[PDB]
RNA sequence: UUGUGGUAGACGAGCGUUGUAUUGGAGUUGAAGUCAAAGCGUGAGCAUUGGUGGAUCCAAUACAAGUGAGAAUGCCGGCA
RNA sequence: UUCUCGCAGUCAGACAGUGGGGGAUAAGCUUCAUUGUCAAGAGGGGAAGAGCCCAGAUCAUUAAAUAAGGUCCCCAAAAUA
RNA sequence: GCGAAACAGUACCGUGAGGGAAAGGUGAAAAGAACCCAGAGAUGGGAGUGAAAUAGAUUCUGAAACCAUAUGCCUACAACGUGUCAGAGCACAUUAAUGUGUGAUGGCGUGCGUUUUGAAGUAUGAGCCGGCGAGUUAUGAUAGCAAGCGUUAGUUAACCA
């Protein structure tokens, strides 16, 4: 399908954001919009903003349902993060990684969303070989 | 080189209590400064010594073998004056032998300006002297044209 | 010949590269032995000695 | 005038990795360990392509000696009837094959009787 | 205490295999509007059946 | 059908029709070529080889193994040989083997 | 070149075979069982794939034992724990697990591998005579 | 006929790259770089095609190398 | 395997059988000589082993005859008296 | 490549002397994303621009390691430098080929360079990826190979054009 909500580089640790993002992964939009919004994490939030637009997207730019919309496929991209440096014990330095990532999320409303992927790699190796063959066929 | 240095000869790092490499100097070849021991440098032969006979009996073989050619054909002073200081006379004559594509070099002896004035529409147009022409450009030439009156002179010259 | 076939009369000679290449050895040993300065640099200590 | 050497050393290491294939984790991800693993897997190509022959011919034997045991002899005995006379060319695997096809290996046996 | 090597991946993958979480309760707010979460009080400021506060 | 045919120095049991793989013979795809070096064929039986007895094959290609890349290298020492083995075959079968 | 040695794929065979062993030597009967279970009296004998057949044995408990080995051949069970070794003597393991012995016996026999995990499962030794694994109809004979 | 175990060590003969000199060609109907493939070699290697990509490259002959990267707790950057 | 030229490399060798010496006929010990192995050469047997026993391997082959060594099973191969 | 491709002897360090870094690339021209939607906005999704927006200002190309994801393979009794040769089974149809992907299991098996009497070693060093990264040159001599010249030989230095 269509309608995905990318995100450029929020301040998040992506260790958490993978497990709950994999949590509200697959399920639809209400029934993992009012559990994601009890989420005790702190992340749930910045992700709450992400797929009210997504929702909003999909109903506004796409005309889809909405309703029979899921989470397909969750991917925390991770960005170039920050560095810091603080002083420690016996006159040394210390170099803190302040981590951010790339949110984005995927939407499907179909048993699809999978098998085109497929059918692209075919015609792929299908062009590729006709190529082969095409200049195998000179004589 | 090396004298490209900037800064005293002190170790960056300590004699021991180190768990890295030796790394005695500041700006290293093998380190970011650089300074590789070796690399061209301004001051080399970049030529050596040979011998006039073994060039005159080359040259003289070049000459025999260009004279086995076809378009090496005679060239006088009567067009000379024929021709003028306009490139439109070269590339009649260059049209009227199918000389376009061929790289024929010219021989000057009488320093004439029509011939320097010309031969400078076309990347195979060019015209040398007796003295200054040596046996790239002779065999590079590509059956050029050549004088008269000096050829004589030319064959005591080997 | 001319500036398109030109080829030596067997006048081509093998180098001995002591820094590159393993197939015919020549590298890190470079056959300048295992140990002494003669296997180090700066080596070929004075004749008369 | 200098050289760089990014293109054809990158274009080794394409192949040299590429070489390495079928491998677990961080097994072909890197230049040694791929190497490594190249040179193991040649060598054991050879010592097991002659360990092949060698186990095949241990088998044949095994399961040839089983059925002159069925039929009532030993594997040596059988080397006797035909060693001693009227020596045949036939394969042990052959006269494992010929299991495949029963009733005619027996014909073998009775015909090799002496 | 440094490890002898760095730990490989498919062993940080069985260090967070039992780390991962679970979900929550959830409960239809039986006096107010949309879902909450189990024995808690409301957006509407309420406990089921139980006006004790404003919503804002 | 039951038929042991020695092709290069390896024996090989066949039946009608089969088509198999040996050593190559270098010689075109298409022909028939026989042979004589035949023992087991038509339940008879003789020691050495039997006689009246051959067997026809024709060639239907020529080709070659996997690139068997034997490679040569000794522990804390200074050699390392690589080579790339690649081994000649043809595919054939029989016809007409005649009894 | 190669001949295409033909072997038996995904298929499965296990008969079911007892004997009595009152008064008959270990080691034959041993042996002859490994045999049984690795398949080498079988001329299609297969590795990978099923090897074994499965094997009830009866009356294991009158087993003959040349020699003192009663109070010579001892078995030995050393535990984790310090000292955790208990050791027992022939003549005493005849009114034990001897059937068990047996099974260590001849699963030691075998060839080292996870197959010999599954082959041994298949034997069923008692001391005892009456049991409910007869109901697959064993084959009733001697030299097993 | 001898043959082809192989250290240091030595002889023999090649491959690839950059640029130059001649000579030739190809190129938005598509150049390099790039990844991918279940190709071809006694080897350094040689190609074809797909798509990212959008501007020069390649064939053969020689010429000179800052001409060939697994180690040096090699150097830097990044990532664990 | 005489001789000329060129590149060498090398005086950290080790071990086994045999003649020794020292040591203590003790040494995986040391120092001399002979033969052999490894270094500088993989494998088979001795269960595992650098030096023990066979020998010197281009490669491919699902062949055999054998060598040292072995035929109750694990692990291919025998029994007769 | 001057340390400096720029606001480079800059930032920074050291009181001071002194030491001392790195980093370039939009599009033909900003024609630089009007406007709408989610939100507080950065931003994200549309429309438009432009040939083209995987050309949208993190704006030439965007490799390897690293991380997330999913097609298929198999696995929770398994003693293994994680591999090799066979090998069922599972899923497809391929740089057209006795095809590949994967491999329940069987057969076998203790890494790389250095140093050496010997290193699978409880000797040494390597976290990893990418890039950089060490036999040149001047002068002189000796020897080999090839060529020219020569029978009163060969050869020009500096220098002149």
């Amino acid at each position: 399908m269509i309608a995905f909500a990318k995100q450029f580089r929020v301040r998040i640790s992506p260790q958490k954001a993978r497990l709950v993002c994999q949590l509200i992964v697959g399920k639809k939009t209400a029934d993992a919009q009012n559990i994601l919004s009890n989420t005790p994490k702190k992340a749930a939030t910045l992700i709450a903003k992400l797929l009210n637009s997504a929702i909003a997207n999909a109903t506004n730019n796409h005309g889809m349902n909405g309703d029979a919309l899921y989470v397909f496929e969750c991917v925390a991209n991770q960005g170039p993060s920050m560095k810091r440096t603080i002083p420690r014990a016996k006159g040394s330095s210390n170099m803190i990684t302040k981590r951010s990532s790339n949110l984005v999320v995927k939407l499907s409303d179909n048993p699809n969303e999978r098998q085109e992927l497929i059918k692209q790699q075919k015609a792929l190796v299908k062009k590729r070989v006709e190529g082969q063959q095409k200049a195998k066929m000179a004589r | 080189t090396k004298g490209e240095v900037r800064g005293g000869g002190k170790k960056p790092y300590k004699q021991k209590h180190t768990g890295k490499a030796r790394q005695g100097s500041t700006r290293n070849p093998h380190f970011v400064g650089g300074g590789i021991v070796f690399g061209p440098k301004p001051n080399r032969n970049y030529s050596l010594k040979l011998n006039k006979k073994a060039h005159t009996a080359a040259l003289h073989t070049v000459w025999s073998e260009k004279l086995a050619s076809d378009n090496t054909h005679l060239v006088d002073q009567n067009l000379f004056n024929k021709t003028e200081g306009k490139t439109k006379v070269m590339m009649q004559f260059l049209k009227s032998a199918k000389l376009l594509d061929k790289n024929v070099l010219f021989v000057v002896n009488t320093l004439n300006t029509n011939l320097e004035q010309s031969t400078s529409n076309i990347k195979n147009v060019q015209v040398k002297h007796l003295d200054k022409v040596s046996v790239r450009d002779l065999m590079l030439a590509n059956a050029l044209l050549v004088e008269k009156e000096v050829l004589k002179a030319l064959e005591g010259k080997f | 010949l001319n500036q398109l076939k030109s080829v030596p009369k067997a006048r081509n000679h093998k180098t001995k590269t002591l820094g590159r290449g393993h197939g015919s050895g020549l590298g890190k040993t470079s056959g300048r032995g295992q140990k002494g300065q003669k296997a180090r640099k700066s080596g070929l200590t004075r004749p008369g000695f | 005038m200098r050289i760089k050497g990014g293109k054809q050393t990158r274009v080794r290491r394409k192949k040299w990795l590429k070489q390495a294939s079928g491998s677990f984790g961080t097994r072909h991800a890197s230049y040694k360990v791929a190497k490594q693993t190249v040179i193991q897997a040649a060598k054991y190509a050879y010592r097991d392509r002659r360990n092949k022959k060698r186990d095949f011919r241990s088998l044949w034997i095994l399961r040839l000696n089983a059925a002159l045991r069925e039929q009532g002899m030993t594997y040596s005995v059988f080397i006797n009837l035909l060693k001693k006379h009227n020596i045949e060319i036939n394969r042990k695997v052959l006269s494992e094959l010929a299991i495949k096809e029963p009733s005619k290996f027996n014909l073998i046996v009775q015909k090799v009787k002496s | 205490a440094v490890q002898q090597r760095r730990s490989s991946k498919h062993r940080r993958d069985k260090r967070r295999s039992h780390d991962a979480l679970t979900a929550q309760a959830l409960s239809v707010c039986q006096k107010c509007g949309k879902k909450k979460l189990f024995h808690r009080v409301c957006s509407c400021g309420m406990y089921g059946d139980l006006r004790v506060k404003k919503a804002y | 059908m039951h038929a042991i045919v020695v092709c290069g120095s390896k024996q090989y049991l066949v039946h009608e029709n089969d088509t198999f793989f040996v050593e190559k013979l270098e010689a075109p795809v298409g022909k028939e070529i026989q042979l004589d070096k035949v023992l087991m064929l038509d339940e008879k039986i003789g020691a050495p080889y039997l006689e009246k007895a051959r067997v026809v094959c024709v060639v239907e290609k020529h080709g070659l193994q996997r690139k068997v890349n034997v490679i040569k290298h000794i522990s804390q020492k200074h050699h390392l040989k690589k080579y790339g083995h690649r081994q000649p075959y043809t595919k054939l079968k029989v016809v007409r083997f005649v009894h | 070149k190669t001949s295409m040695l033909t072997k038996e794929q995904a298929n499965k065979r296990r008969q079911w075979y007892i004997v009595d062993a009152a008064g008959l030597v270990l080691g034959k009967l041993a042996v002859k069982a490994a045999d049984l279970i690795r398949g080498k009296n079988k001329v299609d004998f297969t590795p990978n794939q099923d090897c074994g057949d499965y094997l009830i044995i009866i009356n294991s408990d009158q087993v003959v034992l040349t020699g003192n080995k009663k109070e010579n051949e001892f078995w030995y069970h050393h535990s984790q724990y310090i000292g955790g070794i208990k050791k027992v003597s022939g003549r005493d393991m005849l009114k034990k697990q001897s059937d068990k012995l047996v099974y260590n016996a001849v699963k030691g026999m075998l060839p080292d591998n996870r197959l010999s995990r599954r082959w041994i499962t298949k034997v069923h030794v008692f001391k005892g005579d009456k049991h409910n694994m007869e109901a697959q109809k064993p084959t009733t004979l001697n030299w097993s």
